Parts: C-alpha cells; sequence; structure tokens
RNA sequence: CAGAUACCGUCGUAGUUCCGACCAUAAACGAUGCCGACCGGCGAUGCGGCGGCGUUAUUCCCAUGACCCGCCGGGCAGCUUCCGGGAAACCAAAGUCUUUGGGUUCCGGGGGGAGUAUGGUUGCAAAGCUGAAACUUAAAGGAAUUUGGCGAAGGGCACCACC
RNA sequence: AGGUCUCGUAGACCGUGCACCAUGAGCACGAAUCCU
C-alpha cells in the first residue's frame, strides 16, 4: 500500500470520528 | 563452413616462413615438401596444410603480408630506406617566410640573411571552422 | 646547455629550422606552453621560440650521455610517422627501438620474453603515445618526449617543444639529437662536418616512393 | 559543534537539552510513564499469587509450546 | 636521528627532491632520481660530473616537474641566462 | 632449490653487491622478487595468519566458493608487510599470501616520548591512516605502557617491534580486511611525515644499478 | 605431462562432497583418449562409508 | 562577509602549501600576521616574506619552502592560563618534541615556550608544526 | 539513485516550463522533457515520382514537401522505436546519430 | 472479462475562464540552507565595457548596427583529470577534516505504532501548525559485482520449434 | 566541324497502435592448515 491511499482512508475515518464526536457529546 | 583452425594457420606459417625456395604454386608438388619437411600424423591435415600453403604463396605473390619475414623480401626495406639522393630537399635557394617570423629572426641574434623572402601578411583570419 | 661560446648554432641549424617548418604549431594552446611559444601570429598559428627548443636538445642530450651503457635508452614511436628515424638513430647510438604496437606488458610483466627497464625512455608524442608513459610511471624512469602546443604534459621531465606533424621536421630533430648524442660521446668532431646525409630519417608515403623509384634509377 | 561564539552557550545549553530529550534511553529514564507502565514498579524482584496455568506457544522458527503461570 | 649521546637512532635517512622539498615515501615509485651530464670548457666533450636531480610522483603526475628542472638547472648554471 | 633471477636488480642481489635493503628503499626500487628478502631477513621473520574468509559467488550450477586469506608478517625491529591472496584451495591460498606480504613490506621510525635516552619504544609523532570508512589513529605513549588498541593491530604492532602506541579507531573494524589495511595505512605513512629531524638537503649517492651497471652488462647480454 | 587425482564419498560430515586435484595436461574426447590415458576406479572400505578413487 | 583575518590568510597559505606553490598573495595586512610570520622566520619553518603597504589594506608576499606541513586557527579567541596549557598541547600538538603554539599576551604575541619561560599566559591565537 | 547528470529534461535555472501534449496519445508532456522529431517528407515516395512526372502538364515542376513536426512522449518514443537505450557508460554522448544518406 | 461499478469508445452535472472574499498544501527536488576566503585546465554561451586586421548599410572620412580576433566582471551551464573527498554512485564542490575550531539559523537518533489520540490554535467548510504514550519487532534501509526472470531491446540458432 | 559532356551509382528511412493473459501448501543447507 501506497502513503496516498492510507492517507485518504485517515482522512475518512478522521471524518467519520469527527461525526460521532459533534453526535456523541 | 569450410574455416581454418589455428594449428593448421600456424603450422602453415611456420613453414612458409623459414622454407620459401623450394616451394611453389602447384599443390602437389608443395604438398610433396610437405611431406618431406614436416612429420604429419594425418592426411586430411596434410591437404589442410599443403592447401593453405598455396593460398598463402598466391597471397605473397601480388604483395607482402604482415604475418610472416620471408629472407627473399627482407633486405628490399633496408635498401628502400637507405638511398641517398642529390638534393636534400631543404638545402634549398629559396626559403618563404612570414613578417612576425622575420621579426622573430631580428631578435634572435641575426640582423638579415641573404636567403630571407617575406610574404605579404593576410587580409582575414578566417580560419576556424563554424561550428557554433 | 649553452653555457659555453660553442654550444649554439651556427648559422646553418635555423636554416634547417626554417626549410623544415619546425616554427608552425597547432592553433590550440596548453596551460604549460606560454613560456615556450613566442606570440600568436595571425590565421591561429603559434609561433615558437627556437632557443628554448635549442637549449631542450642540450638538456636531452646531456641526459643521454650521462649514463654510460648505450643500450639501456628505449626509444619508442608507435605512429608511422617517425617509426623509421628510431631504427637509424638506434642503428647510429646503439639504442633500444620499438616501432609500432607497445605491447602493454614490457616494463611491469616479469615471466615475458620482451622484459626491458632501462635508465632512459624516449618517445615522440605524449598525445598519441599516452600509453607507455603510464606504464613506465610503476619503475622508476624519466622520460625524454617531443612535445606539440596541444599534446598533454604528463608524467614529463623535459618537454622539447617541436612540430611533430611533418615527418621531414621530425627526421630532422631525431638527426640532430643523434649529431648531439655522438658530440658530447666523442665519436664525431665537433667543427668538422660529418653530414653523410639528413635524408636517412625522412618518412614518405608509398606513393611517393613508387614516384621516386620511376622517377629515378 | 557549529555555534563558535565566545558568549554563546546557553543556546548550546537549549540545544544539547532538546537534542537529549530526543533521545530514548534518556525519553524512558526521565519520565513516570515508562517507571509506571513496569509491573514491578522498579523493583528488582515482585512476590505474586498464580491463578491458573497457560501453554503458550513458540514462534515459528522453532516449533514448541511453553509451560508458563499467570500471577 | 641523535640522543643525548650522539648515535643516529635511524637506519637511513630518505632523501628530498631537490626542487619539491617534500620527502617520498619507500613505495613512490614515480619518483626519480635523473641525472645529467657536464661539459668540458673548451673542447665540448664528456668528462663525468655529474648533477643528480630528483622529483617527487605528485608533480610528475601533475607533469609540471619540467618547469622545476629547468628552474633547478638554471640555478645549477647549465641553462643560458638569456634563455 | 637454486635461485635463477629474472630481474637485473635480483642478479646484482645474487652477485652479493647489495649489503642491505636499507639502499633499495633509499633508492625506492620497486621490489618484485619475493626471495630477494627472504635472501636479507632469515631467521628473523616469522609470520601468523589473521583470518580464514569465506567468499562465494552465485553461477548456474549452484554456488562457488573461493577462500581467501590476511596474513601478516614481520621482523621484529623493523619491517612489517601485509598480504592478501584469495584462490580455491587454502594451500595456495596462503601460500600466495605470505608470498605477496613477502613483496610488500615497508620500513619504519620509532622515536621517542619526551626525553631522548636509549632505544625507542614508540612512534615519534601522531600519525593516521585511512581506507574504506576505518579510522586508524596512532599516538606515542611513555615508556613501559605497552601496546594498547583492538587486539589484531595490537598484535601486528607486536610485530612492528613498537613497544608503545595509543590508538583509537572509528567505524566499522568487525572488517578484518579493511581494518588490517587501514593500519597498515597508518604504519605505512611514519616516512611520509616531515619532523625537524631532517632538515638538510641530503647528500645524492649513486644509485646501485648505475655503480654495477658495468658488471650486470659483463655478466648477461 | 598431466594427472588428476579425484576423490568423493563422506568426508567430515553427513553430506557427500568430492574433491579433485588437478595439474597439468589432459584430454577427453576423440580415440587419442584410448592409448594415453589409463583410469583406474577403486573401492576404499572406511568406517562411515565407502570412499571412491579415480585417477587419470 | 570577511570575519577573521588571520584564520582566511593561514588558511590560504596552507592551501599554497598543499598545492605546492611557492610565493602567496595574502588579501589583508592586519599587524597579528606580521607578528604571527616573525615568529615563523625566527622559529626557522618559513624563509622570508615581503610586504606592500598603500593607503588601504595591502598585500602579503611570503617565498615558502617545503618545511611547513599545516598551520592553523582557534576560534573563537579561547582564554589560556598556565596551568592549563599542557591540556592544549595534550589535545593539539601532535608531538613533544615539536610543533609550537602561539599566543597573545600582555608581554607580546610569542610561541609557548616562551610564555612558560616568562610565566605569563594569555589568550590563544592559533597553531602550526 | 541518480541515473543521470540531468533529469530527462533541459531545464536548469527555470523551475517551470509550459508542457505540451503528445502525438501518438493525448498525455501532458513538459516541452524540455519531451522527445521531439522534425523529418522532412515527400507527398509521394520514390516509386510514384515518375508517375507525376511524365503524367503531368508541367515539365520540370519540382514537387512540395512535408513539414510537420512531432512531440512524442517517452513511452511511445520508446515503444514506436524512437530512442533506444544504451550502456551506462555510453550513454553520455549528446551527439545525433549519424545519417550515412 | 469468469467477474470490470477498471484499460477503451459516446454523452455528460460541478469544475476548467474573469472579478471579489477565503485555506496555505506538493517529487514547492540541485531530494544539496546564507555570507565570505583559497586551490587546475579547455571550448562555446548571455549582458555591459575595452583594444585591434579586414567585409557589409555599394567604393572618401567619423563613430555606429552586423561580423572576425582577444580581454575584463556578473550569471545559466558543458568536457577531461591520481588536487582533494566519500560506503559508493559521484562532486571543481558534496574540496580545503584525527593535520578535526571562519560567522550564523533550522533539524535526526534502529523499524512500526504515527504524523496517531488528547491539549492548544486558525477557518464558512475542507483542513493547516504544534504534538505523545502503552505495546510489538532484529531487523528496517543506501551503493555496487556476479546466475536468475522479464507480455524490454539488439545479433543469431534448433524439424526434440514453425511455415 | 564533331552529334548520348565526364567520373562510381544503398536508386530501400510507407505508417501508427496490436485480443484476453490470474494463482503456487512448507517442512529440504554444510564453511577449514602444514611437514618429515
Ligand atoms: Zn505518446
Amino acid at each position: 500500500m501506497r502513503a496516498k491511499w492510507r492517507k485518504k482512508r485517515m482522512r475518512r475515518l478522521k471524518r467519520k470520528r469527527r461525526k460521532m464526536r459533534q453526535r456523541s457529546k | 563452413g569450410r574455416v581454418r583452425t589455428k594449428t593448421v594457420k600456424k603450422a602453415a606459417r611456420v613453414i612458409i616462413e623459414k622454407y620459401y625456395t623450394r616451394l611453389g604454386n602447384d599443390f602437389h608438388t608443395n604438398k610433396r615438401v610437405c611431406e618431406e619437411i614436416a612429420i604429419i600424423p594425418s592426411k586430411k591435415l596434410r591437404n589442410k596444410i599443403a592447401g593453405y600453403v598455396t593460398h598463402l604463396m598466391k597471397r605473397i605473390q601480388r604483395g607482402p603480408v604482415r604475418g610472416i619475414s620471408i629472407k627473399l623480401q627482407e633486405e628490399e626495406r633496408e635498401r628502400r630506406d637507405n638511398y641517398v639522393p642529390e638534393v636534400s630537399a631543404l638545402d634549398q635557394e629559396i626559403i618563404e617566410v612570414d613578417p612576425d617570423t622575420k621579426e622573430m629572426l631580428k631578435l634572435l641574434d641575426f640582423g638579415s640573411l641573404s636567403n630571407l623572402q617575406v610574404t605579404q601578411p593576410t587580409v582575414g583570419m578566417n580560419f576556424k571552422t563554424p561550428r557554433g | 646547455s649553452g653555457a659555453l661560446d660553442v654550444l649554439q648554432m651556427k648559422e646553418e641549424d635555423v636554416l634547417k629550422f626554417l626549410a623544415a617548418g619546425t616554427h608552425l604549431g597547432g592553433t590550440n594552446l596548453d596551460f604549460q606552453m606560454e613560456q615556450y611559444i613566442y606570440k600568436r601570429k595571425s590565421d591561429g598559428i603559434y609561433i615558437i621560440n627556437l632557443k628554448r627548443t635549442w637549449e631542450k636538445l642540450l638538456l636531452a642530450a646531456r641526459a643521454i650521455v650521462a649514463i654510460e651503457n648505450p643500450a639501456d635508452v628505449s626509444v619508442i614511436s608507435s605512429r608511422n610517422t617517425g617509426q623509421r628515424a628510431v631504427l637509424k638513430f638506434a642503428a647510429a647510438t646503439g639504442a633500444t627501438p620499438i616501432a609500432g604496437r607497445f605491447t602493454p606488458g614490457t616494463f611491469t610483466n616479469q615471466i615475458q620474453t620482451a622484459f626491458r627497464e632501462p635508465r632512459l625512455l624516449v618517445v615522440t608524442d605524449p598525445r598519441a603515445d599516452h600509453q607507455p608513459l603510464t606504464e613506465a610511471s610503476y619503475v622508476n624512469l624519466p622520460t625524454i618526449a617531443l612535445c606539440n602546443t596541444d599534446s598533454p604534459l604528463r608524467y614529463v621531465d623535459i618537454a622539447i617543444p617541436c612540430n611533430n606533424k611533418g615527418a621531414h621536421s621530425v627526421g630532422l630533430m631525431w638527426w640532430m639529437l643523434a649529431r648531439e648524442v655522438l658530440r658530447m660521446r666523442g665519436t664525431i668532431s665537433r667543427e668538422h662536418p660529418w653530414e653523410v646525409m639528413p635524408d636517412l630519417y625522412f618518412y614518405r608515403d608509398p606513393e611517393e616512393i613508387e614516384k621516386e623509384e620511376q622517377a629515378a634509377a | 559543534g557549529k555555534c563558535r561564539g565566545l558568549r554563546t552557550a546557553r543556546k548550546l545549553r537549549s540545544h544539547r537539552r532538546d537534542q537529549k530529550w530526543h533521545d530514548k534511553q534518556y525519553k524512558k529514564a526521565h519520565l513516570g510513564t515508562a517507571l509506571k507502565a513496569n509491573p514491578f514498579g522498579g523493583a528488582s524482584h515482585a512476590k505474586g499469587i498464580v491463578l491458573e496455568k497457560v501453554g503458550v506457544e513458540a514462534k515459528q522458527p522453532n516449533s514448541a509450546i511453553r509451560k508458563c503461570v499467570r500471577v | 636521528m641523535q640522543n643525548d649521546a650522539g648515535e643516529f637512532v635511524d637506519l637511513y635517512v630518505p632523501r628530498k627532491c631537490s626542487a619539491s622539498n617534500r620527502i617520498i615515501g619507500a613505495k613512490d615509485h614515480a619518483s626519480i632520481q635523473m641525472n645529467v651530464a657536464e661539459v668540458d670548457k673548451v673542447t665540448g666533450r664528456f668528462n663525468g660530473q655529474f648533477k643528480t636531480y630528483a622529483i617527487c610522483g605528485a608533480i610528475r603526475r601533475m607533469g609540471e616537474s619540467d618547469d622545476s628542472i629547468l628552474r633547478l638547472a638554471k640555478a645549477d648554471g647549465i641553462v643560458s641566462k638569456n634563455f | 632449490k637454486e635461485w635463477l633471477p629474472v630481474t637485473k636488480l635480483g642478479r646484482l642481489v645474487k652477485d652479493m653487491k647489495i649489503k642491505s635493503l636499507e639502499e633499495i628503499y633509499l633508492f625506492s626500487l620497486p621490489i618484485k622478487e619475493s626471495e630477494i628478502i627472504d635472501f636479507f631477513l632469515g631467521a628473523s621473520l616469522k609470520d601468523e595468519v589473521l583470518k580464514i574468509m569465506p567468499v562465494q559467488k552465485q553461477t548456474r550450477a549452484g554456488q562457488r566458493t573461493r577462500f581467501k586469506a590476511f596474513v601478516a608478517i614481520g621482523d621484529y625491529n623493523g619491517h612489517v608487510g601485509l598480504g592478501v591472496k584469495c584462490s580455491k584451495e587454502v594451500a595456495t591460498a596462503i601460500r600466495g599470501a605470505i608470498i605477496l606480504a613477502k613483496l610488500s613490506i615497508v620500513p619504519v621510525r620509532r622515536g621517542y616520548w619526551g626525553n631522548k635516552i636509549g632505544k625507542p619504544h614508540t612512534v615519534p609523532c601522531k600519525v593516521t591512516g585511512r581506507c574504506g570508512s576505518v579510522l586508524v589513529r596512532l599516538i606515542p605513549a611513555p615508556r613501559g605502557t605497552g601496546i594498547v588498541s583492538a587486539p589484531v593491530p595490537k598484535k601486528l604492532l607486536m610485530m612492528a617491534g613498537i613497544d608503545d602506541c595509543y590508538t583509537s579507531a572509528r567505524g566499522c573494524t568487525a572488517t578484518l580486511g579493511n581494518f588490517a589495511k587501514a593500519t597498515f595505512d597508518a604504519i605505512s605513512k611514519t616516512y611520509s611525515y616531515l619532523t625537524p629531524d631532517l632538515w638538510k638537503e641530503t647528500v645524492f649517492t649513486k644509485s646501485p644499478y648505475q655503480e654495477f651497471t658495468d658488471h650486470l652488462v659483463k655478466t648477461h647480454t | 605431462k598431466g594427472c588428476e587425482v579425484v576423490v568423493s564419498g563422506k568426508l567430515r560430515g553427513q553430506r557427500a562432497k568430492s574433491m579433485k586435484f588437478v595439474d597439468g595436461l589432459m584430454i577427453h574426447s576423440g580415440d587419442p583418449v584410448n592409448y594415453y590415458v589409463d583410469t583406474a576406479v577403486r573401492h576404499v572400505l572406511l568406517r562411515q562409508g565407502v570412499l571412491g578413487i579415480k585417477v587419470k | 562577509v570577511r570575519m577573521n583575518v588571520l584564520a582566511d590568510a593561514l588558511k590560504s597559505i596552507n592551501n599554497a602549501e598543499k598545492r605546492g606553490k611557492r610565493q602567496v598573495l595574502i588579501r589583508p595586512c592586519s599587524k597579528v600576521i606580521v607578528r604571527f610570520l616573525t615568529v615563523m622566520m625566527k622559529h626557522g619553518y618559513i624563509g622570508e616574506f615581503e610586504i606592500i603597504d598603500d593607503h588601504r589594506a595591502g598585500k602579503i608576499v611570503v617565498n615558502l619552502t617545503g618545511r611547513l606541513n599545516k598551520c592553523g586557527v582557534i576560534s573563537p579567541r579561547f582564554d589560556v592560563q598556565l596551568k592549563d596549557l599542557e591540556k592544549w598541547q595534550n589535545n593539539l600538538l601532535p608531538s613533544r618534541q615539536f610543533g609550537f603554539i602561539v599566543l597573545t599576551t600582555s608581554a607580546g604575541i610569542m610561541d609557548h615556550e616562551e610564555a612558560r619561560r616568562k610565566h605569563t599566559g594569555g589568550k590563544i591565537l592559533g597553531f602550526f608544526f | 539513485t541518480k541515473k543521470r547528470r540531468n533529469n530527462g529534461r533541459a531545464k536548469k535555472g527555470r523551475g517551470h516550463v509550459q508542457p505540451i501534449r503528445c502525438t501518438n496519445c493525448a498525455r501532458c508532456v513538459p516541452k524540455d522533457k519531451a522527445i521531439k522529431k522534425f523529418v522532412i517528407r515527400n507527398i509521394v515516395e520514390a516509386a510514384a515520382v515518375r508517375d507525376i512526372s511524365e503524367a503531368s502538364v508541367f515539365d520540370a515542376y519540382v514537387l512540395p514537401k512535408l513539414y510537420v513536426k512531432l512531440h512524442y512522449c517517452v513511452s511511445c518514443a520508446i515503444h514506436s522505436k524512437v530512442v533506444r537505450n544504451r550502456s551506462r557508460e555510453a550513454r553520455k554522448d549528446r551527439t545525433p546519430p549519424p545519417r550515412f544518406r
């Protein structure tokens, strides 16, 4: 795996973690 | 594919360098010489040697080759580079000389020689080729 | 080298220099050759000194007569321009000639039959014969060279500036070099003209060989 | 050795200090997390009680099972 | 080489070049001891006097040893002062 | 077991016209016969092996093994050398190694530490030798300290005859060939370092080949 | 003008290894192998195995 | 920008020494170079040196011979006492038989042996061997 | 590791050049990096020029040429046999190939 | 194609373009920080200046535009090198280095975890900067020589290959 | 007035993509010195 797509899946999981942060206060 | 190996070429080389006077362009005659002068274990190799000596005789008869040093053609080079001619082509009555070289010969140890003839200088120094 | 009032040119050596065209050089220069060259004239040909080259022939002659064994001077020419004058020089002075295809094992390979290691190494062109100098580097061997203005100066000890392109200039200066060697040796006189011919050192194309054969007897 | 001046030494102190904090043995030897993660608490030996025995397997070049206890 | 008594400790002293004045190693085979001749003062012939010169391998590989030998012979008195 | 020389230097040595290898190193003639040094150094020259190392080359069918041996020779009050030879079998490997070691030996100088009494014990000055990545530095030491280093330049300095030295190293000294060549560079550079002892202009004696080239040309052709 | 000795068997281990020591000139192919080369093959009875000798 | 004059002068003469030149053109003419080269002459390392003076920073012409190995400059100007000079000549000087460490003092500029004889220390300047 | 002293292009003190496209494909390639070919061509080759010659109105009528400039990417250059790889020691030769005919 | 929401072909929303308000990310790479001193050559190139034969704006003159022969200073670069350095590829700097010190800013200590969680901070949003620990592993990596395998290329060969 | 100007005739650089083409169970490897 190259670094670009693991950075992309990091961005996706960080986005969904921020969504669960805003929906789980 | 009929090419000669190194053994037959070296054998023909040494027997054509050491024996030349008792030879000839006829295949059978120098084949019998190859019988007489050299102990050969085979006969096909004998035919190979005799044919190659015949071919090298046809190569010698048009000019010298760079594999042998035969005494009949030897000392022809020595006579040809050992002659002396009458004129040396250097003690001429005319020597053609540039003005800057005249200024050089003015300053060495002479002032003017009686075999000294000058040219005019050139009009343009376009000497180097156009490359870019 | 010129310290005496006998060891100069009288009238004729500069005449032979003018006849052979030894004063004409190449267009490009070297960074070590500005002191051996007078100036630069028109049409891009460097004009060289003659006193300096005379001093270089005197120094090289002193180096040759310095050793006592005449067989310990190896003189090498691979180019065809001066390959015969090397043989005549070795015939006149007893030197060891190499003419054409200097094999890379004469100085450093011991098991070969052609194993030579003399006092003196004399060569005709450092530009063309870049090969024997690098092999003679590994033995304590000095180098006498016949240098042009475009020739690189490397593993050199005495650089004689000359015109090593025309065969007449080269054969003339080998004839003068042999003349100085026999003068300091004492075989020939210093004032009596011993000149057998200078034509014995000149090389020429085989077309002119055939032309001279048909023109002469 | 980069800074060569007669009155620059606090810069060298701060540089050596930060570059010492960028270590590994000095990082573990001067933090409470590395000492508190040690189950011994910086002790040579410790006592305990055994609950059950667990048989763990070895690594793939050397195939065996090693007898161990859970303390 | 000497001591408080006075004997020379070193087995030999290595040569230095007369132009370079740096020492030459034991395995520097490019360093040479070139020898020139001296001429008689009236007749112009060899007599037997030698002027041995030495040059290092670094300048010889550089190729500027020829002017060094020229300067050495000028200081010796071989090459003409006009030149 | 007689000797037939192939060089003119070997012939002049066999004509007993060389007293010692001192003037041979002084004029720096190339030594290319191993039997000349054997003729010079007799019972005082002994050796010991350093390492036998396997070197393998992969070909079409299997692997091709080839063994290289490092040996260090040396007389215990002077000249030492190092020789490496690589071959298939170990016997001609060690034979070519000791022969090539006898081909390349160098003279050394020993100096004093502060005061000048008796015979020397240590290097005259700080010399450094580099090859590959290894840094080898030899520093003079007082009398009676002894050679302190890594064990194999320690035993090489024991072959050197040097009694005391202070040594420091940098990099991978595990490569014993590179380490041995680096410390040989450090030892062999003891003449290529100008000191105030040799500041007079040296007198030039005649070359030995210049001295006996008449005998050589009357002996051989 | 040339000889060799070829040995094989169980030497200093459990795997079979062969050692050959050549010196000089030796001819493989053709008729002149018949009246110039003499070959002897023998079995050596050691303790750990049987060893072979090849001499030409 | 030119900061230390003696460092540039010693670097230039050291480079021309290792290359093999005989005549060296040192760009500035500060008097510390003059004192350093007088120490070098009376030590016997180099020969004669010239000085070209004008209405600006003139040049230095130094005649070289093959008797100098390396001259260096310690920067910045460290303070060396008489009790600590032996550690400096241990970690800096190549041998105890030769090599000299110049230093500036209140009684002038000289090598280390004159400083030990006259019992005075000062700041460091450089070294040569 | 480093393969060339340059980087397959002609940018030394510039930083950016205007990119162009290819001819065989449509790959966007910078100008100094792209291999460019400019071959002079005829409309008809040496078999049809005679049938132009005697079957024409005007005698000695000189035939016009085909001047077109081609720019290739390096992949389609090597694949269509425009440039060929050489050895590492023989890579350092900037002269064009000789034109015997 | 077995499967093709991929390679290919036809349409095609946002975007690609300009104005204005924003984020400050790249293989933003000469993967080589800034200033200054020193140590070899050669041949062209761009600017400004200097000297000199001749040709041309048609035949005489002046300096000019265009040249040719050379020089100076700055700049992009090129070839060879036993200066020197390095693990080597290579570098006229990546040199002047155990013989280690010209002045100065930032930055890295095996490989993952991880540029991750948390804390701070800026933004409309996307996100940017600062930034761990626990735990696991004896390897992860750089240069280069030799057989290997290329749906890589050049010369040939084989009725155990083809026509 | 003569009535085929002379000297040898690489005189082939016509062309560009090219169908679909995946995977391989681990056990099975050893490093050296000289004479009597
Ligand atoms: Zn394309």
